[PDB]
């Protein structure tokens, strides 16, 4: 089976992709993808990638069972938009667990390896800082409570400067205490043109209702 | 001053229960609309929608695996006691036998209904036994009211105009002592034993009075508040004899400034020794600037910590005392283990209008949202 395009807004590119080369990525970035052993896009990536890299950017709700496929898809989206020159978070990724966060973190670190000045912060339980300091990293990943804390309670992150926002495993996400409202309150904080990207294996009424609050004007896709 | 990561305390959420329909507009006035009888196992919640009395059991429901944590239980069985005017304040006597409801009414003014809690025990009248009329103005708005912890019949009432009265209720309301609005009282708290009364003033001091209202002690406005930026006492909790949590906020009444929670430790041999004032700044992160500032403080002796909740914030934070018992830390909790108020259907923040702690079932914290949802949490230390 293919991807299903369930809602596609205008100005959102209509083409499938069969090579990472036709995505016209930066060389440093493409080498990164190649180095992890991604020599051609996966089924999901065929459509998700064009949608996520289109100019100007488009929000996406994407049903797919989680796996390296979808993650690398959204990891690539994030890296694509990063500007290592500017030393501050530009990309924000929300994992439902500390363990998932570290795991996805590896993927970022892996795929960004040929990015020399790029560094990645973890907004998780454990990592501490003083309130004076803004963080230097350009990509941040963690669990929503701590991310929320970071953004508004601890002044670590200027939310108004985030251009890509990933919300991973949203089913698992809103099944855990307080995460639903944490995520909503983080997204609220981001600017109009920040790119909203949601991923969930399953989409029950609650989850889908949630997803729509979080991701305006979305592209909706589902695999198999 | 110091944060520390607590991985040994969860606020474990229970099912949210709706008690009132969502308001058309966000309530803005100082309110305290939730009460718990730990003696008779009752919760008392008030609003514009009348007064509701629940068996605490009915409100404490745990969600099973599979249960959408974000689901709001539709309604729970309780008694409805219709009220002519909107209640802004509820409070019990210490023996749980008297409930006070502060109403604001455009024709009459503000007035306190006193109920004998035992009445709510019957089927189909349920009249209060005394009425006290505090004021005819928005000035008569009750901003602080606490009953004496050891003296059932006695209660201190604190008005928007900045005046106070101490009252005795038995067969009728007796006004024992008042103080005029020029005094500028902004808050009240009884001493642990109920032997003295603390009042927070517009000038950022706290003055300890005997119930007769004879002045016993003055707690200075901390030295680190520049005249350039004056503060008033917003809320005060008298925790131990020489130990206070005094909340300070902008004197001018500005909402944009977020109030500081301060642990004050007082000397015994005063002359000469100074008082230690330990600032926590904003322990409950302010996200709203529409609502009147109000800090709901509660002391848990067993755990030697305070539960703080703010009108302007969606979170309950903890101010715990270190084992030395001179210093306090704020705790940081796992995202999955916090007490935070829900987001509304309209995508808005819901903020607290009442906080209480039940022991009759773990201890349980309960919050009543500005959205009329009740949010209960087990506490596991």
């Amino acid at each position: 089976n293919q991807v299903e395009v369930l809602q596609r807004d205008p100005n959102s590119p209509l083409y499938s992709v069969k090579s990472f080369e036709e995505l016209r990525l930066k060389p440093q970035l493409l080498q990164g993808v190649y180095a992890m052993g991604f020599n051609r896009p996966s089924k999901i990536q065929e459509n998700a990638l064009p949608l996520m890299l289109a100019e100007p950017p488009q929000n996406l709700i994407a049903q797919s069972q989680s796996g390296t496929g979808k993650t690398a898809a959204f990891v690539l989206a994030m890296l694509s938009q990063v500007e290592p020159a500017n030393k501050y978070p530009q990309c924000l990724c929300l994992s439902p667990t500390y363990e998932l966060a570290l795991q996805t973190g590896k993927v970022i670190e892996q795929m960004g390896k040929f990015y020399p000045e790029l560094k990645l912060a973890y907004a998780v339980r454990g990592n501490k800082l003083e309130r004076g300091q803004k963080i230097s990293e350009q990509i941040v990943i963690g669990t929503p409570g701590t991310v929320l804390d970071w953004c508004s309670k601890l002044k670590f992150i200027d939310p108004k400067k985030i251009k890509v926002f990933v919300l991973d495993e949203a089913d698992v996400m809103i099944a855990t205490q307080g995460h639903q409202d944490q995520s909503i309150r983080i997204q609220r904080m981001l600017p109009r043109n920040c790119q909203m990207l949601l991923f969930s294996a399953t989409f029950e009424d609650s989850v889908w209702k949630f997803a729509q609050k979080v991701v305006p004007d979305p592209n909706v896709i589902k695999l198999k | 001053i110091p944060e520390r990561e607590m991985k040994d305390f969860q606020f474990r959420a229970l099912k949210k229960v709706r008690i009132f329909d969502s308001p058309e507009e966000l309530p803005k006035e100082r309110s305290s609309l939730l009460a718990v009888s730990n003696k008779y196992g009752l919760v008392f919640a008030g609003g514009a929608s009348g007064l509701q009395i629940f068996p605490t059991k009915n409100l404490l429901i745990q969600n099973k695996p599979g249960d959408d944590p974000n689901k709001i239980v539709d309604k729970v069985q309780g008694l409805l006691v219709p009220m002519k005017f909107p209640i802004h304040h509820l409070a019990l006597s210490c023996d749980n036998l008297t409930l006070s409801a502060c109403m604001m009414s455009s024709e009459y003014g503000s007035i306190i209904a006193f109920f004998d809690v035992r009445t709510f025990s019957n089927e189909a009248q349920k009249r209060p036994f005394a009425y006290h009329k505090l004021l005819k103005d928005a000035g008569g708005m009750v901003i602080d009211m606490k009953w004496n912890p050891t003296v059932p019949s006695m209660v201190a009432v604190c008005l928007a105009d900045g005046s106070i009265a101490v009252l005795q209720v038995t067969e009728t309301v007796k006004v024992c002592a008042t103080l005029p609005s020029t005094v500028a009282v902004t808050s009240v708290c009884w001493s642990p034993k109920g032997k003295q009364l603390a009042v927070g003033k517009q000038n950022g001091t706290v003055v300890q009075y005997l119930p007769t209202l004879q002045e016993k002690k003055v707690i200075p406005c901390p030295p680190f508040y520049e005249s350039d930026h004056p503060v008033r006492v917003l809320d005060v909790l008298w925790i131990g004899t020489y130990v206070f949590a005094i909340v300070y906020a902008a004197a001018d009444g500005t909402l944009e400034t977020s109030p500081d929670v301060v642990m004050a430790l007082l000397p015994k041999k005063e002359e000469k020794h100074p008082e230690i004032f330990v600032n926590f700044m904003e322990p409950c992160y302010g996200s709203c600037t529409e609502r009147q500032h109000h800090y709901y403080l509660s002391y848990i002796e067993e755990w030697d910590l305070v539960l703080a909740a703010s009108a302007a914030s969606t979170e309950v934070s903890i101010l715990a005392r270190q084992s030395d018992q001179i210093n306090w830390e704020s705790w940081l909790l796992e995202d999955s283990s916090r007490a935070e108020l829900p987001v509304t259907d309209k995508s808005d923040d819901s903020l607290p209008m009442g906080v209480v702690v039940d022991y009759t079932n773990a201890p349980v914290l309960m919050l009543l949202s500005t959205d009329g949802v009740l949010c209960p949490f087990y506490m596991i230390n």
